């Protein structure tokens, strides 16, 4: 029905026609019924409607009260499901319509609580329980929120049993005057007022009800309806998302214990069948869990061990007073303990052999149920009333100590499942036993342990999906005795002759998991020369995966693309490994290879730090076999996150008190910056940021400036710059850095970059007390003001640490290469890290390196103090220590300084030359400094030169530490403790050597991080426990993170723990949607202002440089090209749009062979070959294009090697001047619904962009209007200048003086190239080669 | 009356490093840290870190310690507590039984919340290894200042457990007597577990009369506990007192 859909859309409501037809409820009925009812609500029918805008643009734009009916709500509710489910944002109909808000909230409500299985049938019961979910898990949306005020409010309460509310009223006795307050002022309502208030109260209850009948209505054996299980599922993730949200629960916890839809559901056999209803069931403990969550209803607080303990003791107690005034039999059991009543093994062997109408009183004693009628029997039976008394009364675990107790593995039960862990083929019609991180917790420990279910779910990705890679071209068939057995050969997939372990050290000090755990697979590659080559070149930390399947499938079974890979294969577990390399004659690991005979490589590989202690804890607790030994193959191309979070949860997790509220989302989202942190510096030194005082009070656009001195010619310090707390002045006050003595090679290190006030601001924000998020967009200088504020925190900070946290490499090399400039001492930067690290920065600032320039520099001091001694003139011949230094510091420069201090402090100009015995100590120095012209600058030079010779003292005061540490490391554990300034470090490897510094030196006193987007979740939530409390306190004071919402987030392990839960939802992206403050710089100077248009459109007010708007070589014609950003169409050529001639390896050979022409005239016009990017919409895509590349160009002497031939999300961190994308899709909008790939693939190329694509099948997306507005606003073919070499200087905007090209397709754009090609050969030649 | 003199006094006496003006600069951090402790902690730390001796941490604390600033003496205390090439730094001397008699006058009865408490026991049972006596001293400690429920079973079961003579037995007894009824199950049956304590010649009716005595209702269990804990040879009237 695509085609009728297709058309409905274009002729009624499809953008990109001039014309649209009026509105039609018989159109939206028909259209409905032929796609929605006919196809059982099919996925590709609602993505046609998506693709069409099927909401956004005929659903609530002309929906209304009288036109609100079926088809239009199911048609809404269909299309907002699959909005979910592609994640784009879905309810900006309803934000743009509030006035059918609450109408359409209340149609779906009155759907979702009407009959079941009559008008709407039960797959429209299971939309509506959809729909619950979403529109109750949303509720930061201002017409949801107000749809589920009355309906979740407190007076909801005012459905459950009477006796239950008594009870309630009587234990909180603060509640009962709230409940006074709504009956009082229910009086003035009128009769549809109060009772659509009544029913918005029990709407809850009442789908409560329906569901629990539809489970009921379920017969024990004879099979049923998926779509009612599907309904009920719905329901209880309704149930959990509104037991996960706090104030959602704050009124739907009481009617939860009121009708115990935990008694029912365990009782029930929809969760006894372990096929019907498994998953259903799963999410049921789930939802017991968050129902019995140690978080107080009061307070949204949790509960302590004698909180919980005095509830469990109280109902027990309570339960005993109910036996001694109501229950003969029980007397035992009333005069019996806590720890003798509360167990449910001795509570059932009372309370088992009760009767029907015992315990049905016993309930109606403690207000359980409506009471039992004189000798009646209460329908409801012995099973369902003791296992409601044990659920209410029974034993419960500490939640610390159950996930203490929990296996860090998946195992043979948990590793193959899509249900708990969904894999790389998901649909998105269901959800998956996943958590949320997206708002807020309910405690701390809720967070972690969401946070913890998604790492294992990513580590169970990584074990599932190549768990199924034994030998598999073919799916690797059985052999006798059960044996595995290669029946074929496989490029990526290879029998892996063995595993064994080599190395199986100790831990770090605390943990409980070791640091590198290496086992080598050994394979007897008999196999083809080029993919056995392709397999042999095995590189440094290269990442393979050991596939371990249990085969069941025997000799010849042929493959059922459809079905799951994972039960095809039978896999067993898979185990990523990073290969150090393959092994020699010698055994050990390739570090030139040396001549290897034979066909056998083993290589070594340690992935993770607990990599050989995931499955040993799964073989020490949880009774399972070993994985690293039932290996079958290896195959190319979280478990120490894991172990990091427990060793959090079971942390004290004291973290700072105003950062508790921002982890937590609740509480004042604008409460941790500078503005709501108390203690902010009154003057402090922003010494680096402003340069002259013009300057400073240009970056003070709103700032009144109180200059302290006039006088224009002494006034351009580092000045006191105080921002008041009469309230607008900012007071400049000048100042002057301390004099350093004769050299003035000692200039102190002063930045010359000028940060707009937006930077400006934002440093301050991150050195004044708190946490501040920088939104950096592409361009503004993050770093750069990141490594600033670094700099003013040395400024105002002698002894703190500054802990540089960045979530890649990139950034930590670029701060590096911005603190190489700064007036930093190089004993005070450390670094930690993830094992080897090329150091792509100036100077080595590694382990190693620093610890030996270390040495060096105490050498370098010992020189000076022999120096300095011999010129005042001591005896001796032998040679003196950093701590005989220290003490001659103290015994000569001490003396020889007091005289001069008690002789001069206590006065002239020559005195002040007189009293320096420091002569013959700067006998090696510019000409005699102190003039004798004026005796305070005079002796400002000669006490610089003693205090450079007590800074020297102070290097080798801090270098005995370096005469002490013996060892390389061990060195580097010292001066990272101590003298360490600034350590910067990955997420990855904090969180993996976490404990380490936390009990070998971690002080955390502000932390500055880089890419804050990059950093998930949990991958930032971990440096949070980088550190205990200090005596009652968590030494944390600041945080200034530079990040971006609009980048590329993390790409995770499968899309299906991003599609199931929303991983890509950073810290940093809920700050955003909650609304705390974002320093948005714009000051952009990277990109030109017209080609960054494709990109700065989507930040706030995202602006340019001075150097962006003036650029002589920025606004400079594009060699052979007249357009600056062209995004072409691409038609089918040869029949081929995209293709997939591998499994989803998505590629187009008419856009690609479009590319690699105009790649290659780019290299015949000169525009440098180096300045050519290849970015593509796929990486198949970028294979193909490489394919072509090397088939057509080749090694061409006109032609080189494009700079980057990757990934839209593999180009990150870069810039181009000229970049050539190749944008496959046409006939699916992918993944480019993410604003963060389109941002990306739109903000690659600083000042030219020639792309291959379809022009309409782009526009055909809502997400990117915006988008493709700028994006087709030219012409869509090759409009360039083809006669245009390189250099043509003429401006993006002048007239040329040549003929313009325009080309429409593929085989005429590189039949021109290839005649230019051969006119080359035939009027020149190159020689390099 | 002005630092000046007291500054340019300290640096002309220390032109030479001779055993000579110590006790005129350590001294006048003495004098300055009245009404001013900022000046006596500078002095404190710098010296400390400072021009070397084993005294001078030994100086700095005895000042310290005698003044309204005492975590500062501690973290000298602390600097001997590390000294990095000293394990023992004066010999027969002592620092860290020192230590722990002040974590003792600071656990006096001041601070009674019962945590620091048991906290600078355990403080100074790291410092240095207590043989038994200290181990009585905290296990008295722990029973007394807990409560009557399976908080008290678990402090008497542990210090039981670890314990390293008799006494704390009596310890336990009292516990258990104190809490006689803390369930509706057994009664504390810690009374019954203390009466059938060690075999041989030990008390063999202290925990039964504390049961016995709690306040005096009947024991009715504690008769049999403490006449099977090991009368004498097997084959004899034992039996026969085991079954009247």
């Amino acid at each position: 029905n695509a085609e009728f859909v297709t058309q409905l859309a274009c002729k009624y409501w499809a953008p990109h026609i001039k014309k649209k037809s009026p509105f039609d409820i018989k159109v939206i009925e028909d259209i409905y019924e032929k796609e929605i009812v006919k196809s059982r609500f099919a996925i590709r029918k609602i993505m046609l409607l998506e693709f069409s805008q099927y909401l956004e643009n005929y659903l609530w734009m002309n929906y209304s009260p009288e036109v609100s009916s079926k088809a239009y709500l199911m048609s809404i509710c269909c299309m907002v499901n699959e909005k979910f489910r592609e994640n784009v944002p879905a309810w900006e109909i309803f934000k743009k319509k509030p006035d059918h808000f609450p109408f359409f909230f209340k149609h779906i409500l009155k759907a979702a609580l009407a009959e079941t299985d009559g008008e709407f049938s039960l797959h429209e019961q299971t939309v509506l329980l959809l729909f619950l979910d979403h529109c109750f898990n949303s509720l930061e949306v201002d017409l949801i929120r107000s749809q589920v005020q009355q309906l979740i409010s407190l007076p909801m309460w005012m459905g459950l049993q009477l006796a239950r509310l008594e009870l309630e009223l009587k234990k909180t006795p603060k509640l009962r005057k709230f409940w006074n307050l709504i009956k009082k002022n229910d009086e003035k309502m009128d009769p549809e007022a109060r009772e659509q208030a009544y029913q918005e109260r029990r709407f809850l209850s009442q789908l409560i009800q329906k569901f629990i009948s539809v489970l009921k209505s379920v017969p024990l054996s004879e099979p049923v309806t998926m779509d009612k299980v599907h309904y009920c599922e719905r329901f209880i993730e309704l149930m959990i998302d509104l037991e996960a949200l706090l104030p959602t629960r704050r009124w739907f916890n009481t009617i939860l214990d009121d009708s115990h839809l935990l008694v029912h559901c365990y009782l029930s056999n929809l969760v006894r069948r372990e096929e019907d209803g498994h998953l259903f069931s799963q999410l049921l403990d789930m939802l017991k869990f968050y129902t019995g969550f140690e978080i107080n209803d009061q307070t949204g607080n949790a509960l302590t061990e004698n909180e919980m303990t005095t509830i469990h003791y109280d109902r027990i107690t309570s339960l005993q007073r109910a036996a001694f005034a109501h229950f003969p039999e029980l007397y035992d059991f009333a005069l019996s303990n806590v720890a003798e009543v509360d167990t449910r093994e001795s509570l059932v062997k009372f309370f088992g052999p009760l009767s029907s109408n015992t315990l049905h009183q016993v309930a109606s004693y403690l207000c359980l149920l409506p009471t039992l009628p004189k000798n009646e029997d209460t329908t409801f039976d012995k099973e369902f009333l003791l296992e409601l008394l044990v659920s209410r009364h029974e034993r419960r675990i500490s939640q610390i100590q159950q996930l203490n107790q929990m296996p860090l593995y998946p195992t043979e039960k948990i590793i193959w499942d899509e249900n708990i862990v969904p894999t790389e083929y998901y649909s998105g019609e269901g959800c998956l036993a996943l958590p949320k991180l997206n708002l807020q917790f309910l405690t701390l420990h809720d967070y972690l342990l969401r946070n913890f279910n998604l790492f294992r779910l990513e580590s169970t990705y990584e074990i599932r999906q190549d768990i199924e890679d034994s030998v598999s071209r073919m799916k690797p068939w059985q052999s006798e005795y059960g044996g595995v057995v290669f029946g074929g050969w496989a490029r990526m997939a290879q029998p892996i002759v063995a595993f064994t372990v080599v190395e199986v050290a100790k831990p770090n000090i605390g943990e409980n998991w070791p640091t590198r755990v290496r086992a080598d697979v050994t394979i007897n590659l008999n196999v083809r020369d080029h993919i056995k080559d392709e397999w042999e070149g095995l590189r440094k930390h290269d990442v393979c995966f050991l596939i371990t399947v249990r085969p069941t499938k025997p000799y010849g079974t042929k493959f059922d693309r459809r079905r799951p890979f994972i039960e095809q294969v039978g896999l067993v577990y898979v185990r990523g490994c990073e290969i150090q390399g393959m092994l020699d004659d010698k055994g050990r690991v390739i570090e030139p290879r040396p001549n290897l005979r034979g066909e056998s490589r083993t290589f070594r590989v340690f992935l993770d730090p607990n990599q050989y202690q995931q499955d040993m804890t799964n073989t020490i607790q949880n009774g399972a076999e070993d994985v690293y030994e039932t290996f079958n193959i290896i195959m190319r191309r979280f478990k120490a996150v894991l172990e990091t979070i427990r060793n959090l949860m079971n942390t004290d997790c004291v973290v700072p008190d105003w950062l508790h509220d921002i982890i937590l989302g609740y509480g004042d989202p604008s409460s941790a910056h500078y503005s709501k942190m108390p203690n902010q510096i009154a003057t402090l030194d922003f010494n680096d940021t402003f340069l002259s005082i013009e300057h400073l009070k240009a970056s003070f656009p709103g700032h009144n400036v109180k200059v302290t001195v006039e006088d224009p010619a002494l006034q351009i310090p580092p000045f006191r710059i105080t921002f008041p707390v009469e309230a607008k002045t900012l007071i400049v006050e000048p100042h002057v850095i301390p004099n350093r003595g004769p050299y003035p090679y000692n200039q102190p290190k002063r930045n010359t970059i000028q940060f707009t006030h937006t930077q400006i601001e934002a440093i301050r924000a991150g050195m004044q007390p708190g946490l501040t998020m920088v939104v950096g967009p592409p361009g503004t200088g993050k770093t750069d003001v990141a490594v600033q504020i670094i700099s003013n925190i040395y400024h105002n900070f002698p002894e703190q640490r500054t802990l540089i946290v960045t979530h890649s490499n990139q950034a930590l090399n670029q701060l590096f290469e911005k603190i190489m400039a700064l007036d930093i001492d190089e004993r005070h930067l450390l670094r930690l890290g993830h094992g080897e690290e090329e150091l792509e920065t100036e100077k080595d600032f590694s382990r190693y390196g620093r610890v030996n320039y270390v040495l060096a520099r105490r050498i370098e001091l010992l020189e000076e103090v022999k120096r300095l001694q011999k010129s005042l003139g001591v005896p001796g011949d032998a040679s003196y220590t950093c701590e005989t230094a220290g003490y001659f510091f103290l015994y000569q420069v001490m003396s020889r300084w007091e005289e001069y201090i008690s002789k001069v402090k206590n006065p002239d100009v020559t005195e002040v030359s007189t009293f320096f015995p420091f002569h013959e100590y700067f006998a090696n120095a510019p000409q005699p400094i102190f003039k004798g012209r004026s005796y305070e600058e005079d002796m400002e030079i000669a006490e610089g030169c003693f205090r450079h010779i007590k800074k020297i003292f102070t290097q080798l005061e801090e270098f005995r530490a370096s005469e002490l540490l013996r060892s390389g490391l061990d060195r580097s554990k010292y001066l990272l403790v101590k003298e360490a300034k600034i350590i910067a470090m990955t997420c990855t490897h904090a969180a993996l050597k976490r404990h380490d510094l936390v009990k070998l030196g971690f002080k955390y006193d502000n932390i500055l991080m880089e890419e804050a987007a990059q950093i998930l979740e949990i991958e930032t939530f971990i440096p949070l426990l980088l550190q205990n409390p200090q005596d009652g306190f968590s030494r944390l004071k600041r945080w200034i993170m530079i990040g971006d919402h609009h980048q590329l987030p993390p790409v995770i392990k499968n899309m299906a723990f991003q599609k199931y839960s929303n991983m890509e939802q950073s810290l940093f992206t809920r700050f955003v949607r909650v609304g705390v403050p974002t320093v948005d710089l714009d000051a952009q100077g990277r990109a030109r202002a017209s080609l960054c248009n494709l990109y700065n459109w989507r930040y706030k007010n995202l602006g340019n440089l001075p150097h962006v708007q003036l650029l002589p070589e920025f606004s400079t014609a594009n060699a052979g090209l007249l357009y600056d950003f062209q995004l072409i169409n691409v038609e089918d050529f040869q029949g081929v749009g995209e293709s997939e001639p591998n499994p989803y390896f998505y590629q187009n050979l008419g856009e690609a062979e479009y590319v690699v022409a105009l790649f290659m005239y780019m290299c015949l016009l000169g525009y440098p070959a180096d300045k050519i990017s290849i970015l593509t919409t796929y990486n198949g895509q970028k294979h193909l294009i490489r394919d072509i590349i090397n088939r057509r160009c080749g090694n061409n002497p006109l032609i080189g090697r494009p700079n980057k031939v990757t990934t839209v999300d593999r180009f990150q961190g870069q810039q181009n001047d000229y970049i050539l994308l190749s944008l496959v899709r046409t006939r699916a909008v992918g993944h480019l619904r993410d604003v963060r790939r389109l941002v990306v693939a739109m903000s690659r190329a600083r000042l030219g962009l020639y792309i291959f694509a379809r022009v309409s099948l782009f526009q055909n997306c809502f997400e990117l209007t915006p988008a493709f507005s700028q994006l087709t606003a030219r012409p869509l073919h090759l409009h360039i200048i083809p006669t245009e070499p390189f250099p043509t200087t003429r401006k993006n905007g002048e007239r040329p003086s040549h003929e313009v090209q325009i080309i429409k397709n593929m085989p005429q754009m590189a039949n021109f190239v290839y005649n230019m090609y051969m006119h080359l050969i035939q009027t020149t030649h190159h020689y390099h080669q | 009356g002005r630092v000046t003199h007291t500054r340019r006094t300290f640096d002309r006496a220390l032109r030479a490093l001779p055993i000579t003006q110590h006790s005129r600069i350590w001294p006048l951090y003495l004098r300055f840290l009245r009404s001013h402790p900022l000046p006596e902690t500078a002095v404190r730390g710098y010296r400390r870190f400072l021009k070397l001796s084993p005294e001078s941490a030994e100086e700095y604390i005895e000042y310290l310690k005698s003044s309204d600033r005492l975590d500062e003496a501690a973290q000298r205390l602390a600097t001997v507590v590390n000294d990095e090439r000293f394990v023992s730094k004066a010999g027969k001397s002592n620092y860290q039984l020192w230590h722990e008699l002040c974590d003792l006058i600071s656990q006096n009865p001041d601070k009674v919340q019962s945590l620091n408490v048991d906290a600078i026991i355990r403080g100074g049972l790291t410092r240095f290894t207590d043989q038994l006596g200290k181990l009585w001293c905290s296990l008295a400690d722990y029973y007394i200042r807990s409560g009557h429920f399976e908080k008290a079973r678990d402090v008497y079961e542990e210090a039981i457990r670890t314990v390293m003579t008799v006494r704390d037995f009596t310890q336990v007894f009292d516990s258990y007597a104190q809490f006689e009824e803390s369930m509706i199950a057994a009664k504390m049956e810690t009374a019954s577990e203390l009466g059938r304590e060690e075999e041989d010649d030990v008390d063999l009716e202290l925990r039964l009369a504390r049961f016995e005595q709690l306040i005096s209702r009947r024991p009715l269990l504690l008769n049999s506990v403490l006449l099977r804990q090991n009368p004498h040879h097997v084959h004899e009237w034992h039996k026969r007192v085991a079954l009247h």
